[PDB]
């Protein structure tokens, strides 16, 4: 049952993970080191490499170039397995009805992509292909794992680091939204995510403000890298799919004590020198392998450990099953006032659109003679209270920018309050 | 020169 795959080098063979290869700078093709007489030891001495076919016209090769203990402190601990809390659900059985029955309060791991409606490239898709479709000149946010700092650089400069032997630095790319690139057509979020997303359902097509550019993330994590504990912006639930390699997740339940500890920990200037898992009771260790998809609920504090080179796709979304938790995380995020790099764009704008939808649902409930489910009523009250805080005379200037066009908050707040009171009998 | 190591 054959299929078609790319081939490389003069021998025109598929990629071999056990064979050292070097890419010609002219034809952009990879050649086996043994095939072209290049040994892996002598590879760093080369500046520009040209294969013999390219050397005929483009000239000869320029063969003249002129936190580890912290990772050991992660497996030093004996964390409980995720099987106690993380459920294993087939993609076909992870439907909208399943979410309503269980409430999406614990992470869900789907071992097989089948049934999820997830569209991802074939496993023969490499970081070299990521550069071509995202754009080699596109600027990306690269995280220095050892220094725990961020810096901007060209994508071609990072991929040069990725495809270099004996990496001196530990650099990761975890904030790369490619929905505006050619690679966006290759990735489609799981169908359950699109069903549950507030933006996918309630964001108007003619809205002047742009939709939250959080739908398609690409992650390139190098071997023996680490990402610290964090909460996704706005309490957005997330989905992670590992195309190649594997990832280890360290999940902490968003309990009231744990959320408070995270806020105080993240606010501290020396939060990178403090291991956050010390202060929490239970920190579940979950291993997401190749081809597996992990769904993280709202407000969960998670960190990742990468034992091998890993290419993964992720996305953030908001749903109606964790309205209270999403607001609480957003309030914590606002108080922290951290860097607006991994933030959730137009989080309040989505809430205003959600509030408008809830008011229409309340009108529909009156017409149809069937009141809304209790969680929608509670979420409406939570959102309605936030609307008053955002549009208060002493706080409107902060939240006016995210207010949608042709929106009169005073009418919306008054209508929601009356509908909630009417639907509370 | 971009390279791919062995395993
Ligand atoms: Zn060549
Ligand atoms: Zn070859």
């Amino acid at each position: 049952n054959m299929a078609t795959v790319p081939v490389y080098c003069v021998c025109r063979l598929p990629y071999d993970v056990t064979r050292f290869m070097i890419e010609c700078d002219a034809c952009k093709d990879w050649f086996h080191g043994s095939c072209v007489g290049v040994e892996e030891e002598e590879a760093p001495d080369i500046d520009i490499y040209h294969c013999p076919n390219c050397e005929k016209t483009h000239g000869k090769s320029t063969l003249k170039k002129k936190s580890q203990l912290f990772i050991k402190e992660l497996r030093s601990r004996t964390f409980p397995s995720a099987e106690d809390v993380v459920a294993r659900v087939p993609g076909s059985q992870l439907t909208l009805g399943y979410m309503e029955e269980h409430g999406f309060t614990e992470p869900i791991l789907v071992p097989k992509k089948d049934g999820l409606g997830l569209a991802v490239p074939a496993p023969t898709f490499y970081v070299s292909d990521v550069e071509n479709y995202v754009g080699p000149e596109r600027s990306v946010d690269v995280t220095d794992v050892t220094k725990q700092k961020d810096c901007k650089m060209k994508l071609k400069e990072f991929v040069d680091y990725y495809y270099s032997t004996n990496r001196k630095r530990v650099l990761n790319v975890t904030n790369l939204e490619f929905s505006d690139t050619r690679m966006s057509s290759f990735v489609e979020p799981p169908d359950i995510v699109k069903k549950l997303s507030w933006v996918e359902n309630y964001w108007p097509d003619d809205a002047l403000l742009a939709k939250p550019k959080v739908t398609k993330y690409c992650l390139i994590c190098v071997k023996d890298s680490y990402t610290d504990f964090h909460i996704d912006s706005g309490g957005a639930s997330a989905w992670y799919h590992v195309l190649k390699g594997e990832k280890t997740f360290y999940l902490i339940r968003p309990a009231s004590a744990n959320i408070s500890l995270y806020e105080r920990w993240r606010s501290a200037s020396n939060h990178s020198e403090m291991f956050f898992a010390d202060q929490v009771d239970k920190c579940y260790k979950c291993i997401v392998k190749q081809g597996q998809t992990l769904f993280i609920p709202s407000g969960w504090i998670y960190a990742t450990l990468t034992p091998v080179d890993c290419l993964a796709f992720a996305g953030h979304f908001l749903h109606s099953l964790s309205v209270e938790m999403q607001m609480r995380a957003y309030e914590v995020e606002r108080r922290l006032k951290l860097g607006s790099l991994t933030q959730f764009p137009n989080f309040e704008t989505a809430c205003w659109y959600m509030g408008k939808h809830l008011l229409e649902a309340f009108k529909g409930s009156h017409k149809s003679g069937k009141q809304l489910p209790p969680h929608l009523v509670q979420g409406a009250k939570i959102l309605n209270g936030a609307f008053r805080s955002w549009t208060k005379k002493q706080a409107l200037a902060e939240h006016e920018d995210e207010l949608p066009e042709h929106f009169k908050p005073s009418q919306l707040i008054k209508d929601l309050a009356k509908e909630i009171r009417l639907s509370e009998n | 020169p971009r390279v791919k190591a062995a395993q």
